[PDB]
């Protein structure tokens, strides 16, 4: 780094710990937790759904601008958890990479490749001294031509694995446990079923019943591969359906 | 508290906080309050510009910048960083007009400048900007749009906000103000009233109120409030403060 | 005049039964004036491997030296004798590295496989175009004469000594009809047991 | 530029008491083909400067973009200063000279009108960088056809009025239309005065062909 | 600290890293060179006569050019780098100017190189002191001494390395015009100085002789021992 | 193709004297067979003791004059003194040779008082070579003007003649006559004659009308 | 010198192919994204290139390739001539000083 | 190592610092030729996939250099290309694009798409401004179905049911226009391509020798190198078999090689 | 024998604007010299969902420019989260053509529909100039139908009327122009969508030939 490498093992990204752990990556994960929100993504056999809690702090704040659901391309959308600025930067980088892939290869980038590129950039961040890992987490969704719905979460360390039900944020562990319980019980996993699973998982881990304005839901289905943001009325309808049954 | 983690912007604290960005936010808080209220017709700015000496000519260290024909800029925090970011925004808007042939949307310009600030906060060679600013514009299609950018690099639209020393008091005043139903004239009068209310004459000896607005009455073009209307707003603020 | 005709040159390689032969002329001259009658156009690129370069003499020498550099580095790194196909690929890469301004030479490679001892002959173009043919490969300013002689004379499964006879006759009759080629012919007969180097008597005109 | 491609015919400018008036046709010709018959070859730089170009229209658009951006930026500065027409003339001369020195010149001949501080300005900038100020100007075939009449009138009467200058410019436009294959009937009169830059709409010439029947 | 960074000035005004390079120079073996009338001779005291080692590969006296010589005391690798650079510059000068390289010119070049390496804190200074000696175009004998800092000085007789001070006092006490007049006198003076530096002497003496219009030649151990015997006989006579 | 240079005409002439340095030029800017303008003096004053005349390609002339002015300002800022005529001549030579492979198509004549108060005339070529002369003519009609200057000022080919020192009035009359002749025989000259007289008091500008084409 | 004049019209283009590609990418980002993306990528490239082998030793530039997107792309540049097999290597100190800007 | 004054590190990439030699030599008097292949390559899109065709004659100038040349190049297990024009240029282009597509498939883990190869080829060719002479017929069967492209050296492509390239392309394309059916059978497509290649062979001087075929389908890849042998050498009547001692030698150097 | 000819589109491109959309049209012939390399090519390259472009000139250059502009416009639309404007695509094409006017030749006209200004037609000929036209024709065969389109063009034409007009003009061009031929490809862009039709054989309008008996 231009300023200079730090002294302590946990004070710099590059130098290792006696075990060999990199404490700066773990602190980036702690920053992701510091984001303050929780995001849940569920993969079905017909659609992929991402649900995250929307918290407009002040009335003066315009709720329209407050959103963590961003679209990378017309068919791929993402939900970001962690620092807002870092998440925006990663979203811009993913958009640029997807556009470049489309330009160079003649077909839309798969979700797995998008996260692979993002994770490679993250690894580059964690290896050099000048830069620092981004304190945010990326969860990408999209319908593949042959593999169907795909959900991938994409972390500061550089891990780009894919999941049947992804969770990220403050309540990542509890959401993961709930989603594992639900997955162990294999339902039909229809569109509305996946939406209900995500919403009820988030409500259970947050111990609160959401109104239409407290969450934002983005969906992408096989029939409609375009990334779609659920309108507040549709979220309210889903919540009413959950309440009834 | 990040005792050994607050020296570089590329170092994470054990809890996951970059303390240099927070120190930049505090530096912004050190500055006098600058408020801006968005209404149906447009956006009106207002800054409590403290005069350090009577020697300075009126208008010195202006906190209101015209980054584009239709975009205003009310800045707080360090003045030098404010000027630098204003120049960056001017280059961005110039470039958008040159390339796509039409005025840059307010949201896009806010995103560009916010990402510039975030990029500056990313590395250790450079330090995070010590200023926060408000980008506001009005258009016939886009409508009245007000945005605020934090030294961290966020970009959130507002119906009204404040940055500086008395941020919370101004925010409460704007909260109890019903901006969505008032015109630009009433909005500028209330902005002057709020600025006078939040000003602390004890700690701060004196200040000069700078007012600018962009809206339909200005034909979607940012400009300083005319001297007559500004004087009327100052008189109304004086009357409100007296009672 | 053609750049190849500036220095002349004529290299031929032929294949027999478990044996390969390569021959070249020994004339070096600027345009029409002769200088030396001992110029070397065939360079050893291994025990049972030779490469013959015809064309501009300076380009011939530069290509041979650079190829030897790359070959030595390759053999040191791998620790094994290079294969004829690998040598052909290396020559093609070397020539294509100078595609837009080329090395004015058309190398031909003849040798036996270091392991299988299978004859291998190939010819390269100006910019490194591989061309492997089981019958023969020729290169030089007398390509037409060499082609005619080889087509009229070559037979499958030639006995080493008679393979030498055939290649020597073809080269002699081809160079005797070319003005900028001749002044002696050198023939290398490469077999697994041994290699025979022979210099023929030719018209010094 | 290397291939002029779509070109302009000619721009005529003359200064009167109170400002300057310039005129140009609305035609952009690919070769001898008219093709584009509604383009405008006159731009308003600022409230006291005008500009007309003859040559590659793409280069004219590039200069339009650049000059508009400079004017917008200076207005944003809001320091109470304005680009005088002489300053724009000097900047254009420098830009053209630099492009010429780079062996990639802009193929337009530019006429710069203006009126600042009670002084009429009329500038000429060529492809190479030849710059000068004259009471009357004309580019392309203008310098051969219209310039004679303008110079004769001016050397007869040193100072003209707005109406006199407009009538003289209209007569010059008529002559150019009569005796120039790249000219067009529709033209555009632009005048700059104390009020500001005023660009008139498409105007046509009064054609006369009695000599056709005379033979 | 002040003594760790080359660029940082100490409060007194010292660049302590340059002085530490000078200390490293002092750690090196003694090198002695004197100047005489049409005779310039160098001498280096070998630290130890290491058996099973080729003396040719560890020589301390080298020839920058046909008319210039150089001996060093300090880090051997730095000396080799500086010698190669000096030879390259000598040839470049003989190319561009066509005239034989003056001792002043090459000494200035070496000093400039050392100073440039002292410039930045990223690069450490060359830890060597060089005794550049030779003849100019007119044949005037010239002896010079450079330092890691980048300062060069002409000397009638100088010693560098360990025990440099004592040898310098010896030379100052025993430098006379008569000794300079006779080439054998200068050679004997250098032998005596080096024998004062190291008691054992003999095989440890590495002496090189350069005369007018004659290339550098290193006397074999036979000649060195002959001169040592001459010095011993002279001492015995007294 | 593209031709970076065109000939815009123009004739310059400088005469040196004991206490004066006349720099005269015409005002005809003509490209091709047409006249761009009838008012464009080719002589530009640099300092109070130096006036430079530029003829040839107008764009190069303007650029060179602007560069000379900028360099004069830089010299004044650095050395805290105004550049002398000889210094200006040397700097102009260096500038001209700087663009040697893309030469300025400018004929430069520097006329002004030196440090001793004597008229100094420096003639330049497009490449940059220069020398000090007592009188010189440049531009389109240089060949026409020079012989009479040699005959009269130099008193060449004049047997049994009195070498009277060149007075100011005689110099002005000679300049007017030579430029009248040039307008008569050279199509690139006429309209007006700008005369810049550089004396210790200052620079005086005189305009004399010439016959139009 | 005449070396400044390209021998081939394509030579000047392909000699700076990587530089031109980076310039085009920066121009596209800056047209669309804004000033932040080119500046960010420039700092990233400077940081990765600042750490590598000394000039006389061939560097891998793995992080630079990953950032530039060439980690999985091969062109004629990578194969035709190997920087490892330079065939021409100057003095180590001379090359280091040249890179440092001293010469 | 090198000798004195080598400052810049080695610059990877093409080396064009060799055309001054070419200019000097041409000025001295009047360039040698390279194999242009005198090609006739054709391909069709039938019901199940792609059928490619090519000849096996490579011509240097007006003399047959190679009588058996493989002009159908491998790009991927499901994608193949045919080369026309400068032989070395097509070979290197196809090899480079094949390696890039192999890397892309390894990274993705799925079969490469024909559109990707077409995009890479055309982008590179445009980058080189047609200086690389690569007349290419690209065909393959990806997940989206069979695709056939015709890529020109300058970097222009076109997706068509049948394309022809090379000097003998006109005869093959005339045969196609005469006897083309939408949704042909495998045998019908093979026959049509073989007839087109044979017409090009027998009507174009640059084309000749044998006929190459490559049947690409979603099920199998059928590369048929000696598909047909229309032209063959005649029997040699007289025997010119040189006997031992026919040729006179001057020097003898027997060098045994250790085994 | 007949090689070394850069494949040029040799199109007759046409774009007519109606109320609430634009009608696009072009032939399908690309000739490498005089040989028809492709007779059913698609000259209407879509830039976005509701924006198309017509390519005239060098095939490779137009294809590369179209691909680059499509990439840039897609990225820009994703960034702005709004449907792209036709003027934005026209500006991108103009910038690309003007930057490399001396390197590539590409006569491209851009037509489409956006929510703000509705159906728009922009022409970007060689040189890099951009102008909005109610109807724009380009390519080698456009010269033979300039008078026809000038005479037979009306204001307020309906969608079907514009389609018929484009078909007639294009068919005349193909009949007269040797470089033009094949089939007529039409693309009517409106708010609802883009519907494309191909006219072949008898569908192509037929115009009676003189067929003078003595000839």
């Amino acid at each position: 780094m231009s300023r200079g490498s730090s002294a302590g093992f946990d004070r710099h990204i590059t130098i290792f710990s006696p075990e060999g752990r990199l404490y700066q990556v773990e602190y980036a994960f702690k920053a992701i937790n510091q984001g303050g929100l929780t995001s849940v993504a569920v993969r079905g056999k017909d659609c992929a759904v991402i649900v995250t809690q929307k918290k407009v702090p002040d009335k003066l704040l315009d709720s329209s601008t407050v959103t963590h659901l961003f679209k990378i391309t017309e068919n791929i959308g993402c939900v970001m958890t962690g620092m807002t600025a870092d998440s925006r930067s990663q979203v811009q980088r993913a958009r640029y990479e997807a556009a470049n892939w489309k330009y160079k290869y003649g077909y839309e980038i798969p979700v797995d490749m998008l996260c692979k590129r993002i994770a490679d950039i993250s690894q580059v961040y964690t290896q050099n001294a000048e830069m620092r890992p981004l304190g945010c987490c990326m969860i990408l969704i999209g319908i593949d031509e042959e593999q169907g719905p795909q959900v991938y979460k994409c972390d500061p360390a550089g891990y780009y694995c894919g999941f049947k039900a992804t969770a990220a944020g403050v309540k990542q562990t509890e959401s993961t446990s709930f989603l594992e319980k639900k997955v162990k019980k294999k339902f039909d996993w229809t569109f509305e079923q996946t939406v209900e699973t995500a919403i009820t998982c988030l409500s259970t881990v947050l111990s609160i019943d959401f109104k239409p304005s407290e969450i934002e839901v983005g969906v992408v289905t096989v029939e409609n591969p375009k990334f779609r943001i659920l309108t507040e009325a549709e979220i309210d309808a889903h919540l009413v359906a959950l309440a009834e049954r | 508290i990040g005792t050994g983690y607050d020296l570089s912007a590329s170092t994470f604290s054990p809890d996951g906080r970059v303390f240099q960005v927070e120190y930049a936010m505090k530096a912004v808080e050190n500055s006098s309050t600058a408020i801006g209220i968005r209404c149906k017709d447009g956006v009106v700015f207002g800054v409590e510009k403290l005069v350090l000496s009577k020697l300075y000519e009126e208008g010195s260290n202006k906190r209101l910048f015209n980054v584009d024909r239709h975009v205003g800029m009310a800045v707080a925090g360090l003045l030098a960083d404010a000027r630098s970011l204003a120049d960056i925004a001017r280059e961005e808007a110039s470039n958008f007009r040159s390339n796509f042939g039409y005025n840059i949307p307010l949201k896009h310009l806010a995103d560009r400048v916010a990402m510039y600030v975030h990029a500056y906060t990313l590395y250790s060679a450079v330090r995070p900007f010590g200023c926060s600013f408000m980008l506001g514009s009005y258009s016939v299609n886009d409508g009245a749009q007000l945005y605020m950018i934090d030294p961290s690099g966020v970009s959130y639209g507002y119906w009204g906000c404040a940055i500086g020393k008395a941020r919370q008091a101004a925010k409460t005043e704007i909260e109890k103000l019903q901006m969505k139903e008032m015109t630009c004239r009433d909005i500028v009068k209330e902005v002057a009233k709020i600025i006078y209310i939040v000003h602390d004459e004890v700690k701060d000896k004196a200040f000069e109120l700078e007012l600018s607005w962009v809206g339909e009455l200005t034909n979607g073009r940012h400009e300083i409030v005319p001297k007559d209307i500004r004087e009327e707003a100052e008189k109304y603020a004086k009357e409100s403060l007296k009672e | 005049m053609s750049i190849m005709s500036y220095n002349g040159g004529a290299v031929m390689a032929m294949k027999g039964k478990n044996c390969v032969a390569i021959a070249a002329d020994r004339r070096f001259g600027i345009q029409a004036q002769m200088v030396t009658t001992d110029f070397q156009k065939i360079f050893p690129m291994g025990d049972r491997l030779y490469i013959g370069l015809a064309g501009l003499a300076t380009d011939v020498q530069t290509v041979a030296q650079r190829l030897k550099f790359r070959l030595n580095l390759y053999e040191l790194k791998e620790g094994r004798q290079i294969k004829p196909y690998t040598l052909m690929s290396m020559v093609a890469n070397l020539l294509y590295e100078k595609r837009f301004g080329p090395y004015y030479t058309e190398p031909v490679i003849a040798g036996l496989d270091p392991k299988t001892f299978k004859p291998f002959i190939c010819s390269l173009d100006l910019i490194g175009c591989p061309m492997v043919t089981d019958d023969f490969v020729v290169s030089g300013t007398c390509a037409e004469q060499m082609y005619g002689m080889c087509e009229s004379l070559w037979e499958p499964n030639m006995d080493p000594d008679h393979l030498f006879e055939t290649i020597s006759q073809a080269m002699l009759n081809a160079v005797d009809r070319d003005a900028v080629s001749g002044m002696g012919v050198i023939v290398h007969i490469i077999e697994k047991d041994k290699i025979t180097t022979r210099t023929l008597k030719a018209r010094m005109d | 530029t290397q291939n002029p491609m779509v070109t302009g015919t000619s721009v005529l400018g003359v200064k009167f008491e109170g400002g300057v008036v310039i005129a140009a046709d609305m035609l952009g010709s690919y070769g001898s083909l008219a093709r584009f018959r509604n383009i405008s070859r006159i731009m308003r730089v600022n409230n006291s400067t005008m500009l007309g170009a003859s040559g590659d229209y793409a280069d004219f658009q590039y200069l339009k973009q650049v000059l508009g951006q400079m004017v917008i930026d200076e207005e944003l500065l809001g320091d109470g200063h304005s680009y005088s027409p002489r300053a724009i003339h000097s900047w254009l001369t420098r830009a053209m000279y630099s492009r010429r020195s780079k062996m990639n010149p802009l193929w337009n001949t530019m006429v710069i009108g203006g009126y600042a501080d009670g002084e009429s300005f009329l500038g000429y900038v060529d492809m190479l960088g030849v710059a000068y100020e004259a009471p009357s100007l004309a580019t392309g075939y203008g310098a051969y056809l219209a310039q004679p009449l303008l110079r004769e009138v001016l050397e007869k009467q040193p100072v003209l009025s707005q109406t006199e200058a407009r009538d003289l410019v209209e007569r010059c436009m008529r002559v150019l239309y009569y005796r120039d294959a790249r000219s067009y009937n529709r033209f555009q009169i632009a005048t700059v005065t104390e009020k500001g830059v005023e660009i008139e709409g498409p105007l046509s010439t009064e054609t006369n062909w009695d000599i056709a029947h005379m033979i | 600290s002040y003594d760790r960074a080359i660029t940082v000035f100490s409060p007194d005004g010292h660049l302590f890293q340059v002085e530490y390079a000078q200390e490293a120079v002092k750690k090196g073996s003694t090198a002695v060179g004197v100047r005489g009338r049409d005779i310039v001779v160098l001498g280096v005291e070998k630290k130890s006569v290491a058996k099973l080692q080729d003396e040719r590969t560890v020589r301390k006296i080298c020839a920058l050019d046909d008319n210039v010589c150089m001996a060093f005391a300090g880090l051997t690798a730095d000396a080799r780098i500086v010698i190669n650079r000096a030879r390259v510059e000598c040839q470049s000068h003989r190319l561009t100017v066509e005239d034989p390289v003056t001792v002043e010119y090459i000494t200035r070049y070496i000093a400039s190189l050392k100073q440039r390496y002292t410039q930045s804190n990223g690069r450490r200074p060359f830890g060597i002191s060089a005794l550049i000696v030779g003849f100019d175009f007119d044949g005037t004998p010239r002896l010079y001494q450079t330092d890691p800092s980048g300062t060069y000085h002409a000397w009638k007789a100088n010693a560098i390395g360990r025990g440099a001070k004592s040898v310098r006092e010896f030379l100052e006490k025993n430098y006379t015009d008569e000794a300079i007049e006779t080439d054998d006198l200068t050679i004997k003076l250098v032998i005596k100085a080096l024998l004062e530096v190291v008691q054992s002497g003999g095989k440890n003496i590495e002496l090189a002789v350069m005369r007018r219009d004659q290339s550098l030649k290193i006397l074999n151990p036979e000649e060195i021992e002959k001169y040592v015997a001459e010095i011993e006989k002279e001492k015995e006579e007294n | 193709r593209f031709s970076p240079y065109v000939f815009n005409g123009g004739t310059i002439l400088a005469i040196a004297g004991e206490d004066f340095a006349i720099v005269a030029s015409d005002t005809r800017l003509s490209e091709g067979f047409s006249i761009h303008t009838r008012d464009s003096p080719k002589c530009y004053k640099l300092t109070d003791k130096t006036v430079i005349g530029c003829s040839g390609f107008h764009g190069d002339c303007l650029t060179l004059t602007k560069i000379i002015e900028a360099r004069l300002k830089m010299y004044k800022h650095s050395n805290n003194k105004a550049m002398t005529t000889g210094a200006i001549a040397a700097m102009l030579s260096t500038i001209l040779y700087s663009r040697r492979f893309f030469p300025y198509y400018v004929y430069n004549i520097i006329g002004g008082l030196d440090e001793e108060g004597k008229g100094a005339v420096y003639s330049f070529d497009p490449v940059g070579s220069y020398q000090r002369d007592s009188f010189k003519a440049g531009g389109s009609a240089s060949a026409m003007l020079q012989p009479l200057l040699d005959n009269q000022v130099g008193f060449k080919n004049m047997q049994n003649v009195e070498h009277v020192p060149l007075s100011l009035d005689r110099a002005m009359r000679l300049v007017k006559d030579v430029f009248i002749s040039a307008a008569e025989r050279d199509v690139y000259t006429g309209d007006a004659l700008r005369i810049c007289i550089v004396t210790k008091e200052g620079i005086r500008e005189e305009t004399v009308s010439l016959r139009k084409d | 010198k005449n070396e400044l004049l390209p021998s081939h019209p394509l030579e000047l283009s392909e000699k700076n192919f990587q530089l031109n590609q980076d310039k085009m990418n920066f121009s596209t980002l800056r047209n669309i994204q804004g000033l932040f993306a080119p500046l960010k990528l420039q700092m990233e490239f400077k940081a990765v290139q600042q750490v590598q082998r000394l000039p006389f030793l061939s560097s891998s530039n793995l992080s630079l390739d990953v950032l530039r997107g060439n980690d999985e792309t091969i062109g004629f540049e990578d194969i035709l001539n190997d920087p490892s097999q330079s065939e021409v290597m100057g003095e180590p100190h001379l090359m280091v000083e040249y890179k440092l800007g001293l010469l | 190592m090198a000798a004195v004054s080598v400052y810049a590190p080695p610059v990877g990439g093409f080396s064009f610092d060799n055309c001054r030699r070419n200019a000097v030599l041409e000025a001295d008097f009047a360039l040698p030729k390279v194999r242009k292949t005198g090609t006739t390559i054709a391909g069709v899109v039938y019901k199940d996939g792609i059928v490619l065709g090519a000849d096996t004659r490579a011509t240097e100038g007006m003399v047959v250099a190679d009588k058996n040349c493989s002009k159908i190049h491998f790009i991927s297990p499901n994608i193949y290309c045919c080369g026309a024009g400068t032989a070395a240029d097509t070979d290197m282009t196809t090899q480079l694009i094949s390696s890039n597509l192999e890397l892309h498939s390894l990274s993705t883990g799925r079969l490469p798409r024909v559109v990707t190869a077409n995009r890479m080829l055309k982008q590179m060719l445009f980058r080189y401004q047609g200086y690389i002479g690569a007349a290419l017929v690209l065909g393959g069967v990806d997940v989206t179905g069979p695709h056939l492209y015709s890529i020109y050296p300058h970097g222009s492509t076109d997706k068509l049911p049948y394309v022809t390239m090379g000097s003998g392309s006109l005869a093959a394309m005339a045969v196609f226009e005469d006897k083309f059916r939408p949704d042909m059978e495998e045998e019908e497509a093979k026959n049509l391509v073989s007839e087109a290649i044979a017409a090009g062979i027998f009507n174009d001087l640059g084309s000749g020798s044998n006929i190459d075929l490559c049947v690409i389908s979603k099920n199998k890849l059928d590369f048929l190198r000696p598909y047909t042998v229309p032209n063959k050498k005649g029997t040699r009547l007289g025997r010119y078999r040189c006997e031992k001692g026919t040729t006179a030698v001057l020097t003898e150097k027997i060098t045994p090689l250790e085994i | 024998d007949w090689e070394s000819r850069e494949v040029s589109t040799g199109t007759t491109i046409m774009a007519v604007q109606f109320d609430g959309g634009v009608v696009l049209g072009a032939d399908s012939r690309t000739t490498t010299g005089s040989y028809i390399a492709n007779r059913v090519t698609d000259k209407l390259t879509p830039i976005h969902d509701r924006i198309f472009c017509c390519r005239s000139g060098s095939a490779a250059d137009t294809q590369a420019v179209a691909d680059a502009v499509t990439y840039q416009l897609g990225f820009h639309s994703i960034e702005l989260n709004e449907p792209p404007l036709v003027h934005t695509a026209a500006s991108l094409f103009k910038e690309m053509c003007y930057r490399y006017r001396e390197d590539l030749m590409a006569g491209i006209i851009i037509a489409g529909w956006d929510p703000q200004e509705g159906g728009q037609v922009y022409s970007v000929p060689m040189g890099g100039m951009m102008v909005r036209q109610s109807f724009a024709i380009g390519g080698s065969g456009s010269s033979y139908i300039y008078g026809y389109v000038d005479a037979t063009y009306r204001e307020g034409m309906t969608k079907e009327e514009c389609l018929q007009f484009t078909a007639n003009a294009l068919a005349l061009a193909m009949e007269r122009d040797g470089s033009s031929g094949g089939v007529i490809r039409l693309a009517a862009i409106a708010e609802s969508g883009v519907e494309r039709q191909v006219l072949l054989g008898d569908q192509i309008p037929k115009f009676a030939v003189a067929t003078l008996p003595p000839a």
